[PDB]
């Protein structure tokens, strides 16, 4: 048996939902680079140790 | 040189002018524009949504084809104005 | 009353009605340039104080038509590729 | 003199704003990477055609 909603809260909650989902897409666009980035330097960075034991073993 | 800029002097006066001008007409339009300080009320949502599913009512049956042009001309030049503010939103964006 | 009526006083029921009724033959082509040339010219052009805006239509129109015309080479410089 | 809205069409506006501004946020998220991607690799490529020039002068 169903009880219906005091509307406030079935008003609150779609609401905050699609906030919710919005905050994500944005939060995924705007991250993407900066871990793309660091972690290739971070590749040009463990190369570079590669070779470094390579010529200082 | 020191007469221009006591001319400079002078056109700040009448660049002051001009902003007296633009106001009052300004304020015109902030009249039209003063109806609302928070969201629109919720209280004609009926009207609008019962207004619609009359359109609808004319569309299924097949009435609305005995309209005139210019009222088919006006309500999908209007229908394209409130299209408009989609890729408005995209600007935002 | 009337068969044929301005294109705005017509239905869309009766719209082919109307599209049927009038003519198309070239000479109903040129009769037709002619009206339209004559409405603009005896209603913005043809009275004792004519103003600018009584020529800068026309003007302001041929921009747009060569502008359409050269729309094909204007595609490969758009300074954005994803619009 | 403002004239008051015809209701339906203040429903319909704001509503399509907001659409919009979240498919405006929506796109940048989802292009960014794919972008970004392309004119990297791009960026070896033309580093590759610079060494090719440099060696095939
Ligand atoms: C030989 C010796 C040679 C000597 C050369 C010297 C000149 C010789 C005599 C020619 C003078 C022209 C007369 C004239 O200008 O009309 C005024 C004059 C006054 O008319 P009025 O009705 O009595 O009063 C009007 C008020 O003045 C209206 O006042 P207002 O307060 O309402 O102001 C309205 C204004 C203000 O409103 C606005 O603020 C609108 C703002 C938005 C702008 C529009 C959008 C622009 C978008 C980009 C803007 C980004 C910024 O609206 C506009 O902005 C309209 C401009 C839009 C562009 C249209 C351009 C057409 C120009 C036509 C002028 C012809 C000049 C020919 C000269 C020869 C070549 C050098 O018109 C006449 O009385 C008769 C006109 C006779 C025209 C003769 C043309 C001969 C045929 C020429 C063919 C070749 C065309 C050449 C095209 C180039």
């Amino acid at each position: 048996p169903p009880v219906q909603v005091s509307p406030l809260i079935k008003l609150g909650r779609y609401s905050a939902l699609f906030l919710g989902v919005a905050y994500g897409a944005k939060r995924y666009n705007y991250l993407k680079p900066r871990a793309e980035e660091e972690r290739r330097i971070a590749a040009e960075e463990k190369k570079k140790q590669d070779e470094l034991k390579r010529i200082e073993r | 040189a020191q007469f221009v800029r006591n001319l400079a002097e002078k056109a700040p006066v009448l660049v002051n002018a001009a902003v007296t001008y633009s106001k009052p007409r300004l304020a015109t339009f902030w009249h039209y524009a003063k109806v609302e300080l928070v969201p629109p009320t919720p209280a004609e949502i009926p009207t609008a949504i019962q207004s619609l599913k009359k359109i609808v009512n004319s569309a299924q049956t097949g009435s609305f084809k005995q309209l005139t042009v210019k009222e088919a001309l006006l309500n999908g030049l209007v229908a394209t104005e409130v299209l408009m503010w989609f890729y408005v939103g995209e600007i935002i964006a | 009353p009337l068969k044929d009526r301005r294109l705005l006083e017509v239905k869309l029921g009766e719209l082919p009605s109307w599209i049927l009724m009038r003519d198309f033959t070239p000479s109903g082509i040129a009769g037709a340039f002619q009206r339209g040339y004559y409405r603009y010219y005896n209603k913005y052009v043809n009275v004792k104080k004519g103003s600018v805006a009584g020529l800068s239509m026309v003007l302001a129109a041929y921009v747009v038509f060569n502008y359409c015309r050269s729309y094909k080479e204007l595609k490969h410089e758009r300074l954005r590729k994803y619009h």
